[PDB]
RNA sequence: UAAGGAACUCGGCAAAAUGACCCCGUAACUUCGGGAGAAGGGGUGCUCUUUAGGGUUAACGCCCAGAAGAGCCGCAGUGAAUAGGCCCAAGCGACUGUUUAUCAAAAACACAGGUCUCUGCUAAACCGUAAGGUGAUGUAUAGGGGCUGACGCCUGCCCGGUG
RNA sequence: CAUUAGCUAGUUGGUAAGGUAACGGCUUACCAAGGCAACGAUGCAUAGCCGACCUGAGAGGGUGAUCGGCCACACUGGAACUGAGACACGGUCCAGACUCCUACGGGAGGCAGCAGUAGGGAAUCUUCCGCAAUGGGCGAAAGCCUGACGGAGCAACGCCGCGUGAGUGAUGAAGGUCUUCGGAUCGUAAAACUCUGUUAUUAGGGAAGAACAUAUGUGUAAGUAACUGUGCACAUCUUGACGGUACCUAAUCAGAAAGCCACGGCUAACUACGUGCCAGCAGCCGCGGUAAUACGUAGGUGGCAAGCGUUAUCCGGAAUUAUUGGGCGUAAAGCGCGCGUAGGCGGUUUUUUAAGUCUGAUGUGAAAGCCCACGGCUCAACCGUGGAGGGUCAUUGGAAACUGGAAAACUUGAGUGCAGAAGAGGAAAGUGGAAUUCCAUGUGUAGCGGUGAAAUGCGCAGAGAUAUGGAGGAACACCAGUGGCGAAGGCGACUUUCUGGUCUGUAACUGACGCUGAUGUGCGAAAGCGUGGGGAUCAAACAGGAUUAGAUACCCUGGUAGUCCACGCCGUAAACGAUGAGUGCUAAGUGUUAGGGGGGCCCCUUAGUGCUGCAGCUAACGCAUUAAGCACUCCGCCUGGGGAGUACGACCGCAAGGUUGAAACUCAAAGGAAUUGACGGGGACCCGCACAAGCGGUGGAGCAUGUGGUUUAAUUCGAAGCAACGCG
RNA sequence: GCCGUCGAAGGUGGGACAAAUGAUUGGGGUGAAGUCGUAACAAGGUAGCCGUAUCGGAAGGUGCGGCUGGAUCACCUCCUU
């Protein structure tokens, strides 16, 4: 535009929406308020876990699990590694990034941490997918 | 309606230049006068006639064009616009393609280029980019 | 009339409660008029100080009203009588009005507004056996009859039958 | 944040009085109606501010941990007392919510001081030593207090530095992994000899931080009658939490000291095995369906290394808000068009001013930070010094070109005057001719009408046709054209009356009076609505009759609103040149409309309207003096596709509905231009037993054969449209 | 000691705003190659699109106005060589 319509009217940029939102949100039991924290991670208490069917192009029985937050907040957390001891009632660390392939998962399941076992049989890439250095 | 005549004498070399005309005529003023009389002396117009009419005498320009027919004036930009004016300090002249192309600046010495008014360490306002 | 306050009852029937004036506040909803006194709060006695106001005027004086203070007294000061209970929401009817004098006042009847139809003027329609009238000393923007019933949005399909 | 537009009533000013350290509506009375606001009053949400930190080439963008400056707060809320200073974190009174004691009448408490506990959380430490130094309070001082502070404890949380060994040594042992079975690779890697002690262990030394204060003496100065005493000058005595801690010196040992991630492309690093669209991987492109360098493992490789990856958030890359540094013909984007207000911008000359602009000088922009230099820790991190830098800064000189202000002057811009020109420009009222429909008659006889074929339908109660006449409504053939006029929408029969705009020529007048234009205010095709008229034709819808498998459609027959008029309302269109307005410049050629001047013709020229076509621009198509080229001013608009022009709110409207206008969620595309094919019930030209003329055959029966199916002990296996089925 | 001006907390009342929840009810998005038609892209079976109104199980069709972001065809009109 015109130097005039820029004094007028300065430029507005987009605002950013970023994601895994339900790690951006706290909460306040004592006021019952919602705040804003951007954690690294939350803990939740899985309320369902079981395996859902993945996009159409791919073709595979990805497992799940349905993470009520610290928040209010009920995400959907994918299962990365092999075996997983997870049932109800299994306080989960839930750490962001998604799954391509499941539409509504959002978010991923740390492995190796409370209440949350590793990889039986991994021996490379043991920082993911939990499991300490065998021997 | 006419808001820049500056411009208008820079846009009008500009198009001549671009046909190479060997001439053109603009209607003259003491400002467009003395950037004319600048072109000259630096050797990017061949002469610079100036003609009395009655009202707003003429300005003749001779644009001189080198061996190959190469103008000798390859671009022209105005810079300080009506719109948005530009004053420059005499440290922070520019310099038009590392020296080679003049910038008219217009300072309390009167319409000058750039690299002598870093000499009399004045600034003014930046007329035009002339390379 | 102790305490309780609709537990009575088919139903708050009856009774109780608000009520005057002054000041402040007043929502949804609306056809923009209203709703509305909406709701909901506060004051009113007496004496003194003070001192605006305009009314008749020659002025005294006579009337009728204001404001600010300082007191006084009772349980209570529109100290008696007279003077709206209110709010939320559904039907029904637009409304003011009119009806069974003497068991029914309403949701029934009117209504303003619509529509259909008839009627050319000795009009149609009506009272009379007729003469005479009404309509009207009116003339299709008038008159009679049917139906519907402010306003807003609308009013589908069927002409076999019957008129 | 405008989907927060009107906010206040001590409010705003004045006059008095009071009280405040002090001015002041700070408070109170009385006057007046004032005050702020699209330059964003008010309201809502959010937030301590800054030096500074992160990022970036810069412009910018994000942030406000530790350190320093300011502010505010001390369980929540009011108040004052003492005091120089508080309306007071470890002070007082009251109220409240909690927690505790009580003989029930009454009492006590406040870690957002240092530690520490519970709780919340992904997440953040010892209930340590000392006043040895620096600082603070009090005291003449010695001293006392100091969870300030100086130090220790814990945490890879970060930065920096050093390690975990080196020289020679077969890139051959033995072992893994592949293998083309020959070998290759781990690999100088390993033994193997020499070698060091950074580290570590033990066993001896062992700083600085220490300057003091006081006390003691010695002189000096001032004041002294004099002395004490005080200030100053000197030298003596003293003391350390850290701490027997840095650090150094002897022996001793290669011994006690590496892991993490990647290896498909971006992107450095490939093989084998297992699995087989599963298990699983993934930032995107995507991988995985018996031969994955993409999954898991094993070797090897590569990147880093006491760290390595993942997640969370910011900047960059992103020119993807484009000031630097983008665009709006077809990709997103020019408001449907005028009239116009604020604002923004503005023709030439002279004089002046100096607000901007430029150039100095002062004051300040604390310190600590960034950068540069220098010095000290063995280097570095770190520390300390000296510069530098940092402002829309304030005061004060100087310059006068430009922008701004003031005073003069000028016509080319813009307007007015005069002489001409054309025009379906608009409004009102009249006047016509052709045609359609209907009606009345005369003639007239069996059909009319319509389709691809029909039929519904109109007729025999006389239709259609033909002739005459009448009634009524609507539109104006020929003229008529890349013609004209209008801002756009739009404007065609003729006449008259009002009335708008435009063009040409002249140069008589004014001397910049101009452009654009948010909000605003008007106009604005059709369709639609209200009221009252009118209603010929055509007709949404509605009825039929057909076609189709169905046909609430195209075809036919009718037919209502509407189509017409007068008032209002609506305010939308592919309202398009899909191209904002103004100004100037930049090759040509050839038309047409309306004028002018020169020599029917030629030349020149002004304003429109067209077609080719240069430079130049564009992704291409294309545009090109009627730009989409080159420039300047102003406004409107855009920031991937859906959700969606949808909520919701507001405003407008009688209604239909119009304007403004999101989000949750979802995908990695959506889209423009052009290219190659393929498809077209999509046409023109040709060919072909394709059609026609045909002579001249099958599908009915019995048998044979091959199949399918059934069956069987098995009825062996293949062929399944043309191109399997008397096929191998 | 009394009372009186201000006065926190508290009480009463009518409004404003914001979240959560509510029988039921609307459109959107996704998915399993579920059923009826075939509306657009080729003149897409009847050019399309825009505005508008009215009807229809549904895409839509039709009515009026406008555009080419339409074929072929009959020719304009210029250009053109």
């Amino acid at each position: 535009p015109t130097i005039n319509q820029l004094v007028r009217k300065p430029r507005q940029s987009k605002i950013k929406k970023s994601d895994s939102p339900a790690l951006n949100k706290g909460f306040n039991s004592k006021k019952k308020k919602f705040t804003d924290l951007n954690s690294p991670q939350k803990r939740g208490v899985c309320t369902r876990v079981g395996t859902m069917t993945p996009k159409k192009p791919n073709s595979a029985l990805r497992k799940y699990a349905r993470v009520r937050l610290s928040n209010n907040i009920e995400i959907n957390a994918y299962i990365p590694g092999i075996g997983h001891n997870l049932q109800e009632h299994s306080v989960v660390l839930v750490r962001g990034g998604r799954v391509k392939d499941l539409p509504g998962v959002r978010y991923h399941i740390v492995r190796g941490a409370l209440d949350t076992s590793g990889v039986d049989g991994r021996r490379q890439g043991r920082s993911l997918y939990g499991t300490k250095k065998p021997k | 309606t006419m808001t820049d005549p500056i411009a208008d004498m820079l846009t009008r070399v500009r198009n001549a230049n671009m046909v190479r005309h060997e001439k053109l005529e603009l209607p003259a003023s003491n400002i467009k006068k003395e950037i004319a009389e600048i072109l000259k002396s630096e050797g990017f117009i061949k002469n610079v006639e100036y003609v009395e009419d009655d009202k707003q005498g003429v300005l003749r320009l001779f644009l001189k064009y080198g061996q190959n027919d190469e103008r000798v004036i390859t671009g022209l930009k105005r810079i300080s616009k009506p719109g948005l004016r530009v004053y420059a300090k005499a440290s922070e002249m520019p310099k038009v393609l590392n020296g080679l192309g003049i910038a008219l600046v217009s300072t309390s010495e009167g319409v000058i280029t750039d690299k002598e008014a870093r000499k009399r360490n004045v600034g003014g306002e930046i007329i035009a980019y002339v390379w």
